[PDB]
Order: structure tokens, then C-alpha cells, then sequence
């Protein structure tokens, strides 16, 4: 168990989000979307095999403890770069290849964040060297690295 | 009533999978799955929350419509065929 | 002697009882059939409704999962950037 | 006239037409003749379920009228004979 505290939050938030009846278990459908909430998408057979493997009860469900092992593992073996790029696409939904202010504001609002229009201009300024008042990919990648 | 004796056999015969997958594959191929996923997400950008009934009511009516006539009639028949072999 | 009239009347009676029976018997099988069809049409429409209901639910599940992954990513890297 | 009808008339007025009929329906039921028709009707329907009620009925009537055993026709004759001799 060598997960950052926020990684442990990712896992717990994702399991809770599909523990529809707080029974503490997830069925196949819920398990399959829970995993997707962590970026992992698996073949129906794959997922089912995990369930039977950890199905101590015989109820065809997976308890949180087991979800945390299976998930924790795959999260450790996740590539830092692919995450930074998937993020850069999320930021730039205008599909330009450059993060613009309306983008940043759109993300700010989105995440409940509260930032003056100028906080965001300063955010941009900090790393988009050079040209033009917006961050492109290898600019963004630098930031996160 | 005895309808439950059917619902059960529908699943315990593997027929629930057959028809659900045929429905999926067809809704998917004709791009139903996509639009629906978009507009649900879209509403969800009103997120926090809102629970499934509040989304279903706002999208179900205009989703049940866009199912291809071709898809609708194929799935209805497959289901029909199922029950005929039982009654 | 002239009791071929007996035969005629015995025949008419049997004729009438039979017709009576077969008519109501046929009427049964038909109404019975028509009843099955009514049942089936109703369940076909009900199960179909369920299949679409479920598909909708799994697209609801899938939309929350995608929005969750993305918001975790936007937050993680927006906050780090903001550092 | 032929006036068999007079004899029908008494047969009916004395309640015997009905009693004999009921007894006929009784034996037809006992001897499975009704099941043999509830079946014949299902074959014709299974053959073509596009052919309507009327057509099915026609096909069945003459056949059912023949399924009647001859010991059953007999009892009906016996009972109608006996009333006549009165």
C-alpha cells in the first residue's frame, strides 16, 4: 500500500459514487462504471473474473476492501504522461491545442473554484512562454511535471 | 402475478442477455447511444445533482422516440417470440 | 312399422346438441387464443419498456463515471498549476 | 302431413327433449368426445391462423358429427322410441 492520500480519495469517492444503496457492495454494472471513474475500462469477462476471485460470500458482488486492492494496484501502474495529456484535452474542449482564458474560466467555474478574471490571466502568464496568451501542450506538460 | 414466473425465466434462460445486447448493438450502430450519452452528460453539467428520476424525466421522453423504427420492431419481435414459446 | 320417423328425430336431436357443443367449443379456443395474444402484446410492451429503461440507466451510470474521472483530473492538475 | 313434428312437439312439451339432450351431452363428455373436439379445433387453428372463425367452424362441425360413437346414437334412438310407444 503505497498510494498518495489523494489517490486513496480517488478510490473511495469512486466506490461511494456507485454504492447506490450503501449496502457496501458493488455489482457487475456498478463495478464496471466505478472502474471507469478511475479511467480503467475492462472486458466483461475480465471484470467478472475479478468478482469471482474476491467473492468470499458467493453473492457475485465486490466489497470495498477488495475494490481498493484491485484498483490501488492498477493506479500504481498508471503512466504519468497519459494522465497529463488526457487532462490537457479536458482543459481544451474547443479542440484547438491551446488552453485559452475562456477555457481556464470554464474549468474554474466548473470546479467550484472562485478566481478573478485576473487570477486566470496571471495563471496563464506564469507558464505560456512564448506566444500567445494561452498555454499549448508542452507548455501544460511542463507545468504538471 | 405469474408475470414474475416469466421475468425470472427470461433471465434464467439467458434470453435477457440476448435481447439486451441486440438492443445495445443496434442503438449503438445507429448512434442512439451517443446522442443520449451527450444530452444526459449535458444536463449533468447542471451537476449536483440531480438524482436519476430528475434526469430520466427530462430526457426519457425524447430518448424513447429516437429509437429507429427498424430497431424498435426488431426488438419487439424478439421479445414477442420469447413469450410465444412459453404460452 | 312406420318408425323411420324415430330415426329422423333421433338424428335431428344429435345434430343440434353437437352443433351447439362444437360452436361453443370453437368459440372457446378462439377466445382463449385471443386472450393469450392480449397477454403477450402487453408483456412485450412492458419488457421492451424495461429494456429501454435499463439501457437508459446504464447510460446514466456511464455519464456520471466519465464526468467524475474528468473532474478529478481537472481538479488535480488545475490545483497543482495554481500552486 | 308427415307430422313427425307433432311427436317433436310432445317430446319437447313433456320435458323429455331436454332430458335426453342433457343425457347426450353427458355421455359425450364422459367418453372424451368433447376433448376430441377441443383438440380437432386446435389442429385446424394450428394449421392456418389466418383462416377466420367461420371457416374453422365449418371444417369442424361435419367431423365432430362423425366422431359420435354409434352406441351413443343408439341410446338416443332407444329413448326416443320408448317415448313414442306411449
Amino acid at each position: 500500500s503505497e498510494l498518495l492520500e489523494e489517490q486513496k480519495q480517488e478510490i473511495y469517492e469512486a466506490f461511494s459514487l456507485f454504492d447506490m444503496n450503501n449496502d457496501g457492495f458493488l455489482d457487475y454494472h456498478e463495478l464496471k462504471v466505478a472502474m471507469k471513474a478511475l479511467g480503467f475500462e475492462l472486458p466483461k469477462r475480465e471484470i467478472l473474473d475479478l468478482i469471482d476471485e474476491y467473492d468470499s460470500e458467493g453473492r457475485h458482488l465486490m466489497k470495498y476492501d477488495d475494490f481498493y486492492i484491485v484498483m490501488g494496484e492498477k493506479i500504481l501502474k498508471r503512466d504519468p504522461l497519459d494522465e497529463i495529456k488526457r487532462a490537457f484535452q479536458l482543459f481544451d474542449d474547443d479542440h484547438t491545442g491551446k488552453i485559452s482564458i475562456k477555457n481556464l474560466r470554464r474549468v474554474a467555474k466548473e470546479l467550484g473554484e472562485t478566481l478573478t478574471d485576473e487570477e486566470l490571466r496571471a495563471m496563464i502568464e506564469e507558464f505560456d512562454l512564448d506566444g500567445d496568451g494561452e498555454i499549448n501542450e508542452n507548455e501544460f506538460i511542463a507545468i504538471c511535471t | 402475478q405469474l408475470k414474475s414466473q416469466i421475468q425470472q425465466y427470461l433471465v434464467e434462460s439467458g434470453n435477457y442477455e440476448l435481447i439486451s445486447n441486440e438492443l445495445k448493438a443496434r442503438l449503438l450502430q445507429e448512434g442512439w447511444v451517443d446522442k443520449v450519452k451527450d444530452l444526459t452528460k449535458s444536463e449533468m453539467n447542471i451537476n449536483e445533482s440531480t438524482n436519476f428520476t430528475q434526469i430520466l424525466s427530462t430526457v426519457e421522453p425524447k430518448a424513447l422516440e429516437m429509437v429507429s423504427d427498424s430497431t424498435r420492431e426488431t426488438v419487439l419481435k424478439q421479445i414477442r417470440e420469447f413469450l410465444e414459446e412459453i404460452v | 312399422s312406420k318408425q323411420v320417423i324415430t330415426e329422423q328425430i333421433a338424428n335431428d336431436l344429435v345434430k343440434e346438441v353437437v352443433n351447439s357443443s362444437v360452436i361453443s367449443i370453437v368459440k372457446r379456443e378462439f377466445s382463449e387464443a385471443n386472450y393469450r395474444k392480449d397477454f403477450i402484446d402487453t408483456m412485450t410492451r412492458e419488457l421492451y419498456d424495461a429494456f429501454l429503461h435499463e439501457r437508459l440507466y446504464l447510460i446514466y451510470m456511464d455519464s456520471r463515471a466519465e464526468l467524475k474521472r474528468n473532474s478529478t483530473l481537472k481538479k488535480k492538475f488545475f490545483e497543482k498549476w495554481q500552486a
